[PDB]
C-alpha cells in the first residue's frame, strides 16, 4: 500500500477486503490468517442463502410468473458469486496489473502536469468510489423499504407468505418473532455484501480506466509544448533536449498502454460472464414489464431490477467509452500543435504518434464485444424491441 | 484516339445504344422506343390500381409493372446524361488503347482475360434477357383464359372480348423487345465499366511491383518520375471510379428501393399460392431479382477489394533501397490506397457483398417467420 | 450582431428571438427587459395550452385508438418545449459557439477564396432558413385546412366533438361563437410558435454545418495552389513564405475543428431527446398506420405526421452526413495535388494532413450515434420492419 | 514430406490420406494406385449410406418433427461429403499452399528466434490436431451410446423401429442377428469417417493459420532488437547490417502475407459453403430445441447437434481472429521500440510498417463475410434471437 496505483486505490482495496472479497495481499502479515477465515465464512454465508434461495425455486415452478420472478432474483444475487470466486482464481493477473506503474518515466520538464494530473486521476477514483457507494445503499435501503410497505400474500385463495425482503425457503419458521428478525438480519447482511463485493470489483475496473484516461490528458498536454521546445537551426544541447523529451513522451504512452493491456485481460473475461448474465437477466425482466398494470410495488420492483442491471453496464460502458475517445483525442492533440516549425525529428514523432491513435484503446469482453456507449444502446434497444414484440405476440 | 465502337469491352453496349439511338446518334428511333413502353407501363400502372381485389394478380401484375418502369427510368437517365456517358466510354477506349501497348506479358494475358469476360458477360446477359421475354410473352398462351403477358386497363375499355385482345396481345409482345434492349444494357455496362476499373487496377498494381526494372539507381530523375507516373495513374483509377459511381449511384439506388419493395410482397406471397405452378414462377422472380443485385454487389465488391489491395502492391515493391524522398511517396500512397473506391448506392450504402449478404439474411428471417406465423 | 457567425446568422437569431426564443444577447439593453417578460408569457401559454391537452387525454383514455392518437399529438407538440426549455439552461454553450469565428486566420493570398466561401455560405444559410419556413407555414396551413374539411365527430351513437385544430378540454362552451373564435385562434397561435420554435433550434444547427462544411471547401480549394506555391530549390524568402501558407491552413483546419467540437458540445444532448421523442412516435405512428383504410381524413393525418417527423430526422441526417463526407473529401483533394514536387517541408505537411483525415468530422447525439444518412435509414426500416410485423400479425 | 509446411503438417496430412481423403501427392509412386481404390471405396460407401438416409426421409415425410430430425440429420452429414468432394477439385490451390514455406529468408541475427517460433508453431499444430481428433472420437461414442440407451419405438399406438445409430431404410431385415449387426457396423463407421473427412480438413486450415500467427509473432519479436541494432553516426558497415535487418523483415512480411492470400482462396469458398449449411442446420436446431420438455435422450440429441455446430463455427473463428489481431499487434509492436534512437532509414522503416498494418490479415468466406469471433457471435445471437420468437409465437 505504498508504491504507485496501489497507494492511489488504496481505499478501494481496503473496501475490498473488508467486504469479504478475498485479496490477502496489502498488509501486515499478522492480519493475513484472520482475514481469511473471515472471507471463507462470507462465501458460506452467501452460497448459503443462495442455497435456501434456490430450493425455494423448486417447488415454486408450479406457476410460471413466480418461476420467473425468482429466476431474476437468482440471477441478480449469481453476479456477486461470480465475481467472488472469479477474483481469487485470476489474483495473480489483478496483482501484477495493481503492480504496473510502480516505476513510471519522469521529466524535468513535464514534472508538474504529471503531478497536477495524477493528483486529479486520484481526486476522480475517489468521486467514483463514493458515489457507487451511495448508490448501492440506496438500492438497499430501498429493497428494504418496499419489502416492508407491500402486502405478504400469495396467489393459489389468500395464503400468508413471510413477510421476507428476499423469498427462501427456511428450516426455522420464519413467522414467529425469533425466525422471522434473524431472517431479516440474515438478509440485510446478504443484500449489503453482495452489492458490495459486486460493486466493489467494478469500480476497481472503472478506477484502472480512470487513471489510464488522466495519463492520456497528462500526455496531450505536455504534447503542447513538446513541439514548442523543438521549435527554434538546433544546436547539440537542444537536440538531445528534444531527445529526451521524445523519449519520455513515447515511453509514458507505451507505459498506458501496457496498463490498458492488463486491465482488459482481467476485467474482459470477467465483462464476458458478467454480460452473459445480464442477458437473460433482461430478457426475464422484460417478459416481467409486460404484466405491469399502474400497481406500485409490483412496477417498482421490475423498474428497481430494470435500473441496476442497465446501471451496472453502463458504469461499464461509460468508462470503456471514455478510454477510447481519450485515445482518439490523443490523435486530435497531436495534429493540434505548432509542428510545422518543430525540426525534422519532432515531425517524424509527429507522425508516427498520429499513426498509433488511428485505433482508439478499448477493453473486450474476452473479444467477443467492446465496452462502449453503443454497446449499451445495442443492449437497451434489444431489450425495447424484445418487450414490444413481447405485447404484440401478447 | 480510338472510337467507343472499336473497344472491344464497351462495343456491343454502345452498339446497342446506337441500334435504338441513345448514346451515338439522334435519329428517330429513340422515341419509337420510348414513347410507346412508357405508354404501356402508364396502362399497367392503371391495372395495377384497378386489379387489386385479388393480391395474386396484384403482385404477378406488379413485377412486370416495376420492371418496365425500371426500364423507361434508366432509358430516361440515359437520353438525358448522353454526353457523360459517351465521354466516360470514349475515356475507357483510350486508356484501353494505351494499356494495350503495355510490353509484359501478365498485363497482356490481364486485359485479354478481363475483355473476354466483359464482352461474354454482356453478350449473356442479352441472351438470357431474350429467352426469359419471350418465354413470358408465351406463357400466356398456355394459360388461357384469355390473359394477357402484362397488365393493362385503358378506361372503358373491354380489352379481352373483341379482337382488341388479339392486338392488345400482338402490341404487347411488340413492344417487349425495346424495353429489355433498354433494360439489360445499363446492367451490362456497369459490369464492363466496373471490369475495365480492376483492369487499371491491377495494371497499376504490376506496375508498382516492377517499377524499379530497366531503371539505374544513380539516376534519381527517373526513379522520380516513375514514381510521379504512378500516383498520375493512381489518379486516374480514382476519377474513373468517381464518375462511374455517381451514374450507377443514382440509377442503382431507384432500382434496389424498387426490388427490396418488390421482394418484400414475393415473399410474403411465395407461401400463400396453391395453384402448384404459379409457386415457380414466384421463384424465379426471386432468382433474377436475387441474380441482378448480385451482379451489381460483385463488380461493385471486386472494384473495392482491388482498389484496397493497391496497398499491399504498393507495400510489395523495391522500396527497401530507394532514396528516403521515394519510400515517403509510397508511404502516401499506401496511405491513400488503403480507403476502397467504393460505388456507392445513392451516395448512401457503399455496394458491397457484405450489403447484399445482409439483404439475403433479412429476407431469410422474413420468409423464416412468414412461414412460421402463418401455420 | 457585429462579428463573425452572428452577423451571419443574425436573420436566424432574430427569427429565434421573435417566435420566443430567449436569446437575451444580441441587442441593446433597451429591449432587454420587454423581450424576456414576452417570452415568458410565449412559454406560459404554450404550457397552458399543454396542459389543457394532457387533461383532455386522461378522460380520452378509455379507448386505445384515441388514446394513441393523443399520445402522437402530445408528442409532437413535446419537440418544442423540449427545444425552448433545452435553450436557456445551455445558452452558455451556445453562446461561447456563436462566437467562435469573431477572430479568424488570415494570409494575403488565400483572402480571395475565403470571402467567395464565406459568402456561398450566407447564401446557404439564408436558402435553408427561407425552405425550412416555407415548411412550417405549409405544415399548418395544411393541419387548419384539413381539420375544416373533416367531420368532427368522435365515436360512441354520433356524437359531435368540438369542430377544433387539436383535440382539447376547455372550460368554454367551445361550441358556440366566442368560445370556438377564441380556441382557433388560441390553437392556430399555439402551432405556429411550436413549429417556429422546433424549427428555429434546428436551423440554427443545420447553419452551423453549413458554415464548418463551407469552411472545409475553402481548405481543399486553397490547397490545391499550396503546393504550387511550395514547388519551385527555394530561397529562404520563398521559405518564410511556404511556412506561413502551411502555418495558416493548419491553424484554419484546427479552427474548423473546434468549431465542429463546440457545435457537439452544444447541439449534442438536443438530439439525443429528440431521436427518444420520435423513436416513440413513430411507434405509434406504425399502430396507426396499421389501421389506414384509404379515408382521405384518416390518412391525410397520418402520412402528415410521418412525414413531419422523418423531415426533422432527415433534415439533421443531411447535415451532418455533408460534414462527414466534406472531411473524407478533404482528405482525397490533400492528395491530388503536385506533393511529390513540393519541398520537404510542404510534403510532411502534406502527409499528417492525409494522416489527420483517415477519420471523419461528425455529429453524435451525446456519443450514442452519429447524425448522417445512415442513421436516416437505420430509421426508417426499423419503421418499416415494425409497420410489416404490426400486419403480419394482425 | 520432406519440405517446410508438408513436413510440419505430415500428421496431419497422414490422417487425412488415411480417412480417404484423396490427397495422391506425398507418398511414393508405390502407394499411388492402391490408395486411390481406396478412397473411391469410401466415397462409394458413404454416399450409398446417405442415399440410404435420404430415402427414408422421403417416407417419414408424412409428420413434420421426424422431417426434421431427418433434415438436421442429412444436413450434419451432408457437410463431410462436401467437403470430401471439395478438395479433390480444388486440390492444385491445396498443394500451391502447402509449397508456399519451401524456400524461406534467412539473416544470421535472427536465425535464433525464427526456430524457436517455427518450434512453437509446429507444437501448437500438433495440440490442435490431438485435440480434435479426441472432440471426435468423443463425439462417436457419445453418439453410439445414447443410441444405445433410448428407446427404439416410433408413434402412429407404439411401433418397434430398427434400433439403429442413424434412422435408415434398408432393403434387409435390420432387426435380427444379420442385418441388425451388418448396419450397425456400418453406422458406426459412416460416423467415424464423416466426421474425420470433416475435421481434418478444418483441422488443416486451422494449422495453416497457425503458423502464419507463429511467424507474424517471430517478426515482432525481432522488430525489437532491429532497432537497437540501427541505434548506434552509422559507419558503412553498420548501414549495410541495418540494411540488411530491414531487408529481411520485409521480406517475412510479404511472405506471410502470400501464405495467408492462399489459405484465403481455398478455404474461403470452403467457409462459404459450410456456413450456407451450418444456417439451415442452426433453424432447424432451434425449431427442435423448442420441443426439449427435459426428457434426456432428446435434449441430449438437441443439445449434441448444436454444440457441434457451433464447434465447427467457433474454431474456424477463434483462428481467423487470431490472425486478425496478431497483424494489429504487429502494428503495435512495430510502434513500441526505441525508433526515435534510430536513424533516418530505420524510422521510415518504422513509419512504412505501421501504415501497412492499418488494415490486419484476415481470411473471408470469398469476401461474404470475414471469420472472427464476431461472426460467431452474430451466428449465436441469431440463433438465440430465432429460438426466442420461436417460443414466444408457439
Amino acid at each position: 500500500k505504498h508504491q504507485g496505483l496501489v497507494a492511489d486505490l488504496l481505499p478501494n482495496i481496503r473496501v475490498m477486503q473488508g467486504v469479504g472479497h478475498f485479496m490477502f495481499n496489502y498488509y501486515s502479515e499478522g492480519k493475513k490468517f484472520p482475514h481469511r477465515i473471515y472471507c471463507i465464512v462470507t462465501l458460506l454465508l452467501l452460497l448459503l442463502q443462495y442455497g435456501m434461495m434456490a430450493v425455494n425455486l423448486m417447488m415454486e415452478s408450479d406457476d410460471v410468473d413466480d418461476l420467473t420472478a425468482n429466476t431474476i432474483t437468482m440471477l441478480f444475487f449469481l453476479h456477486p458469486i461470480v465475481k467472488m470466486i472469479y477474483f481469487p482464481v485470476r489474483s495473480k493477473i489483478f496483482y501484477k496489473t495493481l503492480a504496473i506503474w510502480n516505476n513510471p518515466n519522469s521529466h524535468p520538464l513535464f514534472a508538474e502536469s504529471n503531478a497536477r494530473f495524477h493528483a486529479l486521476a486520484i481526486t476522480k477514483m475517489r468521486r467514483l468510489l463514493f458515489c457507487v457507494a451511495g448508490a448501492t445503499i440506496f438500492s438497499v435501503i430501498s429493497w428494504t423499504g418496499i419489502t416492508f410497505i407491500e402486502d405478504s400474500v400469495k396467489r393459489i385463495t389468500i395464503i400468508p407468505i413471510p413477510r421476507l425482503m428476499i423469498r427462501t425457503f427456511y428450516p426455522f419458521n420464519a413467522m414467529s418473532g425469533a425466525g422471522h428478525v434473524f431472517a431479516l438480519i440474515y438478509q440485510f447482511y446478504y443484500l449489503v455484501i453482495s452489492m458490495a463485493v459486486s460493486n466493489s470489483l467494478d469500480v476497481l475496473f472503472c478506477s484502472w480506466l480512470l487513471f489510464a484516461c488522466e495519463q492520456l490528458q497528462h500526455l496531450k498536454a505536455i504534447m503542447k509544448p513538446l513541439m514548442e521546445l523543438s521549435a527554434t537551426g538546433l544546436t547539440k544541447k537542444q537536440e538531445m533536449l528534444v531527445r529526451s523529451a521524445i523519449k519520455y513522451w513515447v515511453e509514458r504512452h507505451k507505459h498506458v498502454v501496457r496498463l490498458v493491456t492488463a486491465v482488459g485481460d482481467a476485467y474482459g473475461v470477467a465483462l464476458l460472464l458478467h454480460m452473459l448474465t445480464t442477458t437473460i437477466t433482461l430478457t426475464l425482466l422484460a417478459y416481467q414489464a409486460t404484466k405491469v398494470n399502474g400497481v406500485n410495488v409490483y412496477a417498482a420492483t421490475v423498474i428497481g431490477y430494470l435500473l441496476y442491471t442497465l446501471g451496472q453496464v453502463f458504469l461499464f460502458c461509460i468508462f470503456g467509452n471514455r478510454l477510447i475517445e481519450e485515445s482518439s483525442s490523443v490523435m486530435e492533440a497531436a495534429y493540434s500543435c505548432h509542428w510545422y516549425d518543430g525540426s525534422e525529428e519532432a515531425k517524424t514523432f509527429v507522425q508516427i504518434v498520429c499513426q498509433q491513435c488511428q485505433k482508439a484503446m478499448s477493453i473486450s469482453g474476452a473479444k467477443f464485444f467492446t465496452v462502449s456507449l453503443d454497446l449499451f444502446a445495442s443492449v437497451l434497444g434489444a431489450v425495447v424491441t424484445y418487450f414490444m414484440v413481447l405485447v404484440q405476440l401478447k | 484516339m480510338a472510337s467507343i465502337l472499336d473497344c472491344p469491352i464497351v462495343s456491343v453496349n454502345a452498339r446497342v445504344w446506337r441500334f435504338w439511338s441513345f448514346v451515338l446518334k439522334h435519329d428517330a428511333m429513340r422515341y419509337i422506343s420510348i414513347i410507346p413502353v412508357t405508354v404501356m407501363t402508364f396502362f399497367m400502372f392503371t391495372d395495377l390500381c384497378r386489379s387489386w381485389g385479388n393480391i395474386q394478380e396484384l403482385i404477378i401484375k406488379a413485377y412486370f409493372a416495376v420492371l418496365y418502369f425500371n426500364a423507361v427510368l434508366r432509358t430516361l437517365i440515359l437520353v438525358k446524361d448522353r454526353k457523360l456517358y459517351e465521354n466516360f466510354m470514349q475515356g475507357i477506349s483510350n486508356v484501353y488503347f494505351e494499356i494495350s501497348h503495355i510490353d509484359d506479358h501478365k498485363i497482356q494475358s490481364l486485359l485479354k482475360s478481363y475483355t473476354v469476360r466483359a464482352r461474354m458477360l454482356s453478350i449473356s446477359n442479352l441472351a438470357l434477357g431474350a429467352i426469359i421475354s419471350t418465354c413470358f410473352v408465351v406463357y400466356p398462351i398456355f394459360t388461357g383464359e384469355r390473359g394477357l403477358p402484362y397488365g393493362m386497363f385503358i378506361p372503358g375499355l373491354d380489352s379481352f372480348r373483341s379482337p382488341h385482345y388479339e392486338i392488345i396481345y400482338i402490341v404487347q409482345v411488340v413492344l417487349t423487345f425495346p424495353g429489355c434492349c433498354m433494360y439489360i444494357p445499363f446492367t451490362s455496362f456497369f459490369a464492363s465499366t466496373t471490369l475495365f476499373g480492376l483492369v487499371q487496377i491491377k495494371t497499376l498494381q504490376r506496375q508498382l511491383q516492377t517499377f524499379k526494372d530497366n531503371i539505374n539507381s544513380q539516376d534519381k530523375e527517373k526513379v522520380k518520375a516513375k514514381v510521379v507516373k504512378l500516383i498520375e495513374d493512381h489518379k486516374r483509377i480514382i476519377t474513373y471510379v468517381s464518375e462511374l459511381n455517381s451514374l450507377v449511384t443514382y440509377i442503382c439506388f431507384v432500382e434496389f428501393l424498387s426490388f427490396g419493395m418488390m421482394l418484400c410482397a414475393l415473399l410474403f406471397l411465395l407461401n400463400v399460392i396453391e395453384n402448384h405452378a404459379q409457386i415457380v414462377i414466384v421463384a424465379a422472380y426471386i432468382f433474377m431479382i436475387i441474380s441482378q443485385i448480385f451482379a451489381f454487389y460483385w463488380h461493385a465488391n471486386e472494384v473495392r477489394e482491388e482498389s484496397m489491395n493497391l496497398a499491399e502492391a504498393a507495400y510489395s515493391g523495391p522500396w527497401v533501397e530507394l532514396d528516403n524522398s521515394i519510400k515517403k511517396k509510397l508511404l502516401l500512397i499506401i496511405l491513400r490506397a488503403q480507403q476502397p473506391l467504393e460505388i456507392t448506392v445513392g451516395n448512401v450504402y457503399p455496394m458491397t457483398l457484405e450489403m447484399f449478404q445482409s439483404l439475403l439474411n433479412a429476407s431469410y428471417s422474413y420468409f423464416t417467420l412468414l412461414r412460421r406465423v402463418y401455420n
